[PDB]
């Protein structure tokens, strides 16, 4: 009984940031983000389960979604996306479209659009339940240089705080 | 990747904790020798799973960073700054004894140092007193920084730590002498005290250890007044006029009857004295830790906020059961108000036992007088000595335009495609950059005609002394006010006219 | 002297709309004897009846007649640049204005441009000693 | 990148030595670059527990 | 004396950039987080910044080029140095008095 106070609900495999390592390339260091495999006394390796929401938002930024149709078309194989959105019954895609830009000269339209699109791929952050209010600060124009620092906005396991505006987050057991 | 199809390259930045970097918080306290960081050397924390193998386990500093971890869990970056036990130190030792036999059945609980280190155990009934202290002790929370050993029923509570840290805990909440549901009935304890505290670490080296690395909040897990007046004048050093500056403050607390606070007290500036009553159940340095990490890592950005009040300044990684009497009294409340010195107090009104919640109010430095000994306000509240230094910094960075730009003195009079200024076309940019703050770093004003001057190196310096390009700006601010003081003169009229 | 009407200095910084490249503060001159006309008050008053005033809300209002640079786009003294102007007069009055906002743009045969620039405020300094 | 300095239209006259130049010839020096495309994002994600609206 | 970088590295990212950036404007000192920044020459972080302050103003005094980190950000990355004071070693005049009408080197190109 009173031992209750702790969801039964527990977290499954999560990607992670820089999980396989940097990459250099002369150009930088990237991340090169997998699943991190954590280790015990005794062999037993066992995949971690941290840092759930920067774990979506990881699946969400590195996976192409459906592109737009046009009169020339796409290749049986080309045209992005994820079968089994054939089956969710949320109504929406999964992906992100960063990478679909219509690049154009004067590049401050550009990162413009690149605002545009990355704030509409994380606000599914926020409709799923894990978030409030992820945001962006895509901030440069260089030569074609770009910061684009993210915030994920998060809770806690218990409800602190009473008269909010919003919700609680229906997610909010992942700790976000 | 070669395989990618489109064009635009994402190239994530290898790891998180960005917004931070710009928060840091350096907590210092001493180490046990289980610990593998190498002692008087600052080493930045990232997370709470490897605290207990670097700061050994159960010390003092491994919990104020336990508390620093729980407040808030991300938008700061910690430094721990270990201290090695002092030489001579001889380690506080608690006895407590345990009589029985016990004639029914219950629970034994026990409430030593926080919530966390509670303990809880079964007891049957014809049990001895011995197997209680052994259950007790089987029980007791091995990060409790005391270690504990049972003998024939009586237990010995040694401090992990050797110096007068270890003399805080008086205070215990057993369930044993009472009528709870739950109660071996035969069964009493007795606390002891048997031993003292002894020599404390007083290092002062922070010159060494830290000298251009700037800081944002320190934090002093010790009550040693002559280690907190080292590290008063480090941070008073800090904000000189001779160096660039590191800004920064620093939490300190002090525990003691009234008179004794009152003493330990002085004008330090830079500090924020926490006093707190001779029978405090929290460890002090948990709640001085909690409270400076709250400070740290909520006014990041926001450095106007002032922690004070049941919402912005509540301790919520801290539980206490409540008290008969409410440690301070209100006329010493108010004593300690007078003197600059922060007071925390329960939030709800629970009655006896009853957990509850600590929070803080009047977020004050201990800075009541002046230089030159005249009474201020400037640099009481902690938010004006935040804002003193977000000031300096954001009128140090608008300035920037101004160098190496060509000053026009002696003839003002700019010709016709020359990029230059002159003292009056600064004084104005300045004067306007100044009213444009007004509401996020300056109140009104009083008179900006002669609140900020700028004067040229060539009419201060006596004559054929001054240098060309050298300035002076003079400004005179108050921080934003807030509140008000109105008087009510309430007064019926049974009399009617109209 | 100080008892000369007359315009000094003006300052004039530009910063591109689509390169936020930031050139100035270039002095400048008058084509003719006209001078810079000011106005600072946000809102404006309208008369209502008897004696009282209905106020509406406005902006800080400046009028710059000004001599274009050779070195700076004919573009940029037509609204497609932001500008900061700060006019100093001969008795010690110095009037800043930031963000501004070329209002009213109108075809100039090349030298003489008079830009109407609108502001949120106009700051103004007040020679030594003021009521 | 920056188009008064990229184009130059230089006259024969003014190019050869004294005396050696033509009339009618002319110098046209161009420095351009293609159309560019892409980008190189930098994403620097962190998340945020503590809340301060 | 507890320079990471090798000597020679600095020197000459110095000498190419007041060069490649004050030859067609001969007037703009070497200084500053804007103009005077080495960004070919990467040193890492540390709190502990070689000379202490009261050397560097006593190096100012006596004609000398310091230089200093441009981001001093604790233990994360490297940071590029940065130079103060791009001035020459002229400290007295021919004669024998103190002037400073050749201690910054802008005023050198701006006479020849």
């Amino acid at each position: 009984c009173t031992v209750d106070v702790a969801d039964r609900r527990k977290r499954f495999w999560t990607t992670q940031i820089a999980a396989c390592g940097t990459s250099s390339d002369d150009c930088g260091d990237c991340a090169r983000p997998g699943l991190q495999l954590m280790c015990n006394g005794q062999g037993q390796v066992t995949v971690s389960t941290d840092n759930y929401a920067v774990g979506l938002a990881l699946n969400i930024l590195l996976t192409d979604a459906s592109k737009a149709d046009t009169g020339c078309g796409w290749t049986p194989g080309n045209r992005g996306g994820f079968w089994g959105d054939s089956f969710r019954s949320d109504n929406l895609r999964s992906g992100s479209k960063i990478r679909q830009v219509p690049t154009r000269t004067s590049m401050r339209e550009t990162v413009s659009l690149i605002r545009a699109y990355a704030l509409d791929d994380l606000k599914k952050l926020v409709t799923y339940g894990v978030a409030k209010s992820v945001d962006v600060d895509l901030t440069y124009r260089g030569s074609n240089k770009i910061d684009m620092t993210v915030i994920i906005q998060g809770v806690d396991g218990n409800e602190s705080r009473v008269g909010l505006t919003g919700e609680r987050i229906s997610n909010a057991w992942v700790w976000s | 990747d070669a395989l990618s199809d489109g064009f635009v390259r994402l190239c994530i930045d290898p790891s998180l904790n960005f917004f931070g970097e710009g928060c840091k918080i350096l907590v210092e306290g001493q180490m046990t020798d289980d610990g593998s960081a190498t002692p008087d050397a600052v080493t930045c924390v990232t997370s709470e799973l490897d605290i207990i193998e670097r700061f050994g386990q159960g010390s003092v500093l491994t919990e104020s960073l336990r508390k620093v971890f729980c407040t808030c869990k991300s938008g700061v970056s910690v430094y721990a700054l270990p201290r090695e036990d002092a030489a001579a130190g001889v380690k506080a030792v608690y006895t407590l004894t345990i009589a029985g036999p016990a004639t029914t059945d219950g629970r034994v609980q026990l409430y030593m140092g926080e919530a966390e280190y509670a303990v809880d155990i079964g007891v049957d009934a014809g049990d001895t007193a011995t197997d209680i202290a052994a259950a007790i002790v089987a029980a007791i929370s091995p990060d409790f920084p005391y270690a504990a050993t049972a003998a024939a029923g009586v237990i010995t509570l040694t401090a992990r730590n050797a110096g007068t840290i270890g003399n805080h805990l008086s205070v215990i909440y057993t369930n044993l002498g009472s009528c709870t549901s739950v109660t071996p009935e035969g069964v009493t304890v007795t606390f002891a005290q048997t031993t003292a505290g002894s020599v404390n670490p007083t290092p002062n080296d922070y010159a060494t250890v830290v000298n251009e690395c700037c800081f944002a909040v320190y934090v002093l897990s010790s009550d040693d007044t002559d280690w907190q007046e080292n590290l008063r004048d480090w941070i008073r050093s800090a904000w000189d006029c001779s160096k660039p500056q590191c800004f920064g403050h620093g939490y300190v607390f002090n525990k003691g009857t009234l008179g004794q606070v009152l003493a330990d007290g002085d004008n330090s500036a830079e500090l924020s004295r926490l006093a707190l009553p001779t029978t405090y159940p929290v460890l002090p340095y948990l709640t001085n830790a909690a409270y400076g990490a709250l400070s740290a890592c909520s006014t990041c950005n926001n450095p106007e906020l002032n922690i004070q009040g049941q919402t912005f300044g509540l301790l919520s990684c801290i539980n206490m059961p409540e008290s008969c009497t409410p440690g301070w009294t209100f006329g010493e409340v108010t004593q300690l108000q007078a003197n600059g010195f922060v007071v925390s107090g329960p939030s709800t009104t629970s009655g006896q036992g009853n957990y509850t919640s600590p929070y803080i109010y009047n977020d004050v430095t201990n800075y009541l007088r002046d230089e030159k000994n005249r009474p201020n306000a400037t640099f009481r509240d902690a938010s004006s000595r935040r804002l003193a230094a977000a000031t300096g910094v954001a009128l140090a960075e608008f300035l920037q335009q101004f160098n190496g730009l060509a000053v026009f003195t002696k003839n003002t009079n700019i010709r016709t495609g020359i990029i230059g200024t002159n003292p009056r076309l600064m004084l104005g940019k300045i004067r306007k950059w100044a009213q444009d703050n007004v509401g996020t770093l300056f109140s009104e004003f009083d008179n900006i005609n002669e609140d900020i001057q700028l004067l040229t190196d060539f009419e201060v310096q006596p004559k054929c002394v001054g240098q060309p390009g050298i300035f002076h700006l003079n400004m005179r601010y108050r921080p934003p006010v807030r509140g008000a003081r109105i008087n009510v003169n309430m007064a019926p009229a049974l009399f009617d006219n109209c | 002297c100080n008892k000369q009407n007359g315009v000094k200095n003006i300052l004039i910084t530009f910063t591109d709309c689509d390169t936020q490249e930031v050139i100035g503060p270039i002095s400048h001159e008058q084509p003719d004897d006209t001078l810079p006309t000011y106005k600072n008050c946000a809102w404006t008053n309208t008369a209502l009846t008897n004696g009282y005033v209905q106020r509406s809300a406005s902006n800080a209002t400046m009028t710059l007649p000004v001599v274009r640079d050779l070195r700076v786009p004919l573009a940029f003294y037509q609204g497609c640049a932001q500008v900061d102007v700060q006019v100093e007069k001969f008795d010690g009055t110095v009037m800043t204005l930031t963000e501004g906002a070329v209002v009213e743009p109108e075809e100039s045969d090349g030298r003489s441009v008079t830009m109407n620039i609108v502001a949120s405020e106009i700051d103004e300094l007040l020679p030594p000693g003021s009521l």
